[PDB]
RNA sequence: AUUCCUUGUCGGGUAAGUUCCGACCUGCACGAAUGGCGUAAUGAUGGCCACGCUGUCUCCACCCGAGACUCAGUGAAAUUGAAAUCGCUGUGAAGAUGCAGUGUACCCGCGGCUAGACGGAAAGACCCCGUGAACCUUUACUACAGCUUGGCACUGAACAUUGACCCUGUGUUGAUGUUCUAACGUUGACCCCUUAUCGGGGUUGCGGACAGUGCCUGGUGGGUAGUUUGACUGGGGCGGUCUCCUCCCAAAGCGUAACGGAGGAGCACGAAGGUGGGCUAAUCACGGUUCGUGAGGUUAGUGCAAUGGCAUAAGCCCGCUUGACUGCGAGAAUGACAAUUCGAGCAGGUGCGAAAGCAGGUCAUAGUGAUCCGGUGGUUCUGAAUGGAAGGGCCAUCGC
RNA sequence: AUUAAAAACACAGCACUGUGCAAAAUCGUAAGAUGACGUAUACGGUGUGACGCCUGCCCGGUGCCGGAAGGUUAAUUGAU
RNA sequence: UAACGGGGCUAAGUAGUAAACCGAAGCUGCGGCAAUACUAGUAUUGGGUAGGGGAGCGUUCUGUAAGCGGUUGAAGGUGU
RNA sequence: AACCGACUAAUGUUGAAAAAUUAGCGGAUGACUUGUGGCUAGGGGUGAAAGGCCAAUCAAACCUGGAGAUAGCUGGUUCUCCCCGAAAGCUAUUUAGGUAGCGCCUCGGACGAAUACUACUGGGGGUAGAGCACUGUUAAGGCUAGGCAACCCUUUGCAAACUCCGAAUACCAGUAAGUACUAUCCGGGAGACACACGGCGGGUGCUAACGUCCGUCGUGGAGAGGGAAACAACCCAGAC
RNA sequence: AAUGGGUCAGCGACUUAUAUUCAGUGGCAAGGUUAACCAUCUAGGGGAGCCGUAGGGAAACCGAGUCUUAACUGGGCGUU
RNA sequence: CAUAGCAACAGGAGGCGAACCGGGGGAACUGAAACAUCUAAGUACCCCGAGGAAAAGAAAUCAACCGAGAUUCCGAAAGU
């Protein structure tokens, strides 16, 4: 068939020109704790390290 | 995705964002591509008719990529400064 | 018939990231240290967790200076 | 286990702009509302912030 | 010390299904 | 038929009795219909004793038959990597026909025996493991049947009492009780279909808006069903442990295991943070109803472990404060990754300081929890005819 | 049935309990059945187990039975 | 026997001195093959499980092939 | 006695027999036994109750279908040559005999000395050793507060969690020669994540174990040849 | 002295479809390619579509830039 | 009275068949590396009813301010 596309991974990962782009994690809640640099630093999105790639891209097979 | 029972990459991570319903039916256009319309005006029609953009497309954006050598009258359509200058380079307008 | 112990922390990677001769950019962390094993001397900041770091870039020089003869990192404009 | 009483707050700009800061206090310590000056973001002014709940 | 085992079934040839 | 210690102790029986019988009572851990204690008779019932009896035995002997053995005919079987298939000592995946050394040994049957071939047989039933199975249990979880509760329907009428509401006592509804009959019930009687203890119809009696059933609903619910019931582990269980910080093990960079040796954390603090100014311990000696002087030199202190630090104190006191700032961030540290750490400098706005300056919490290193779902505020980015809105997003933040 | 014949099961007797007859209970979605062409001296369930002497204390728990005052509480209703 | 591998040894033991020799798939010699570099020759290289990479053999079937071989003997079988 | 049964023993156990025979044994007018025909059916029946029996089968019959259930387990996996060649680790895991990323292998591409070895130079050490200055611990004597003896003094030892000291090595960096297709980066493909012994440094254990857990190096694994009688893991040495 | 095989002969295990990706090879090339279907049917029609030709951003949107922020000395990704 | 009932007569039907079709009922293993939502799957299976096909079908449909024009089947949009 078709593959199918990991609607998970779809909606955590997104191609761009600069690789597959992603959220940074633990920046949903506990943040009074956190410092302002920390949550500061996380809130751009980033790009995936290299050995994360290889999975995402057989979960994405069609981005 | 499956990494032995740890919690995946693809569930630690959250989710972000949404797809608006407009970029479903929006498509960005080449100005080298506006050679193939045939005829001046460049249209959501002539486009259509040119295969540059599909049958389903209603919001289009003219981007500075290539070049214009014919004059065009570009109705209906947006278009970047830097693809404007270049249509109005070649004799073209931007109609609104 | 068991142990009262077991228990130990993650080993912090501290000490001398950049050593005597090394040249180093601004920035760069020299040595990661509980309390001031060694002292801050001239192009070197000190951070709150008492991080040692080049402020200009340069050869990294320890010395000891001082009446209590302490030990100081410096950058050494080269 | 837990041993933490410090109740979480939500410190709030003096300005309209909605802005808060959070914290905790201990409840007995400071029974009364904490105000403090704080940099609001908004209004790009130090503007007194008053406790809120959460 | 001798822990007494259980080495074999507990029904025994000719029988033993 | 219960007693662990235990062969309890005493008595009987025997030459000698862990059994038996009687009895004692410190009943580990009898006990009154899961009956207690008796009890004639009964039992292919359990224990023990005696007589008789004996090849049960001392300790076998002989004999009669059926096999075994031989001839003639028929003709299986499990098993089987291949075999030119010895002993011993040693070696060796650790119990050797097969290796080493050595000793012994002409080739081949037949009758016998079973020490070895870890002989044959059955992919160990023991034990462990598998995020296997089954069936069983229950105050494991989640359901369901059944049972049950109320609402509504099928389901109506009069009054009487009463509540609410309505107006000006009056209606409109709601209960509650009585009465009633016309729905409905009848597994009462009689008639007919009809030669029928079914059924239907008719008549009548007794009930009667009850019962009963449907839909909804609470309860109950091992009756039934689907499932879950962690890992490490000097087998497994039991116990202990599971994340984080400090030291040691750790072999003078980093890192480094054990159910190795030792301790701590799961916070605190609106000052115990920022900054300006100031200050400098412990403990003794000696004199005084804490005080003074000297010695001493941090042996003190550090909100809380340990370690590294700390006098320019980071320790101690005070004034003023909110930098426990918002956006960012050269450049690094450190991780499989997620994440974690340090950071000059820039912009904005700020506090302390005469000023150079210092300040993006705290001497530092523990004080913690991904994602999903959802909550609150902001933004007004999206938002399916359009305009809104809901709902998404983004930002802040909360809920393990 | 084919490694257990027994001290296990049953048993007469005993007791508790349900059950008023369209009985309880059970089989069945239901109709219909059994119960029973029986009717509390009957029928069902539970335990005990000829017979003799007896069968103590505890109703906190958990059942079951009864009580309803109050509290809590569903559908429903729909005030604000 | 069974604690030199045995025989056996008073050196065939132990320590030492001198000069020999034996001893491997090590090195060398001679012949050959291969991989990879270089410029056919050089140089290096060629133990190997999991595994990666490269190059082939043979089989059946289709085309080539109404061609080619075959009762003057095909396939298969069995020798050389 | 028949008949029904099945208490003991022996035989038999590739039987005469998938439960029997022989000698004994129990019931034998009863809750008896037997023939024929009926009925009850699988979470169902039936059970004087053994989880017994329901066609030599039963803690859920048998047949067919779903169905090639699923099987992180075991087995097995078929021609030839050539080149290279691992791992038995870390991290995480309802994970521990699985798996994932990383480490290690291979193939292609990029890149080209940035790499390795050595000399020299610059570093930080707190280990071995040693020492007793600290913290502990220890002996003798002195001196003496105190009530025999602190505290000090002299002498004398001990330390993984003591240090006034302090190597060799190792590591980091630079400079430089020579040797080497090294290092690095991006892709395709893996395999492995049970390790073993030996040396050295240790923990644990008894400085027991062919013990166990780490560090590091070697060999085995995946390695033939010679030696060590025989002997994976020792010695020598790498088989076109 | 762990497993499996008494022997022989025969048969007996990485497939097929579809999609994604990487590589080799060929065609064409800033283009490449058609699908169903039609068809006098391996031709030829058929341009729906897909991929490439632009990226940034959650998004609107902007666009060789964009996102972040009040704004970056900036910084992220991209440009070539 | 009538109706029920009863009889006569006429016309139908019944059973079988591999699939396809519409409808009534409807699993579980399995996957989720456990499992309950979910999956498997409205599948298997059982039943009923067809027909040469069946079903569906002629907008109280879409669209988006422009327009389209029943149903069915096939290619794309899109693993969006």
């Amino acid at each position: 068939p078709k593959m199918k596309t990991n609607k998970g991974a779809a909606k955590r990962f997104k191609k761009t020109a600069g690789g597959i782009k992603y959220k940074h994690a633990t920046k949903r809640h506990i943040l009074t704790k956190r410092t302002t640099k920390n949550k500061r630093q996380l809130r751009p999105n980033a790009i995936l390290p290299k050995c994360e790639v290889a999975a995402v891209i057989r979960m994405l097979p069609y981005a | 995705g499956f990494e032995g029972g740890q919690m995946p990459l693809k569930q630690r991570l959250p989710k972000f964002g949404f797809t608006s319903r407009k970029s479903l039916v929006s498509a960005e256009v080449r100005l080298a591509e506006l050679a193939k319309v045939s005829g001046d005006v460049v249209d959501l029609n002539s486009l259509k008719a040119a295969n540059i953009i599909t049958k389903n497309i209603e919001f289009v954006k003219v981007v500075l990529s290539g070049e214009i050598n014919k004059a065009v009258t570009v109705k209906g359509l947006r278009v970047t400064k830097g693809a404007k200058a270049a249509i109005e380079a070649a004799g073209g307008k931007i109609e609104e | 018939g068991s142990t009262r112990n077991g228990r130990d922390s993650e080993s912090k990677r501290l000490g001398v990231k950049r050593f005597g001769g090394e040249s180093v950019l601004a920035g760069n962390i020299i040595v990661r240290q509980r309390g001031t094993k060694f002292h801050a001397g001239n192009n070197v900041g000190i951070g709150k967790d008492h991080t040692l770091f080049a402020l200009t870039e340069g050869k990294v020089k320890f010395e000891v200076k001082g009446p209590k003869n302490r030990k100081f990192v410096s950058i050494e404009a080269e | 286990a837990k041993k933490g009483v410090r109740e979480k707050i939500r410190l709030v700009s003096s300005a309209g702009t909605g802005h808060f800061y959070t914290t905790d206090k201990n409840k007995r310590n400071m029974p009364g509302k904490f105000e403090i000056k704080k940099f609001d973001p908004v209004v790009r002014q130090h503007v007194m912030y008053k406790e809120a709940k959460i | 010390r001798f822990r007494p085992p259980i080495r074999r079934p507990p029904i025994r040839p000719p029988f033993y299904p």
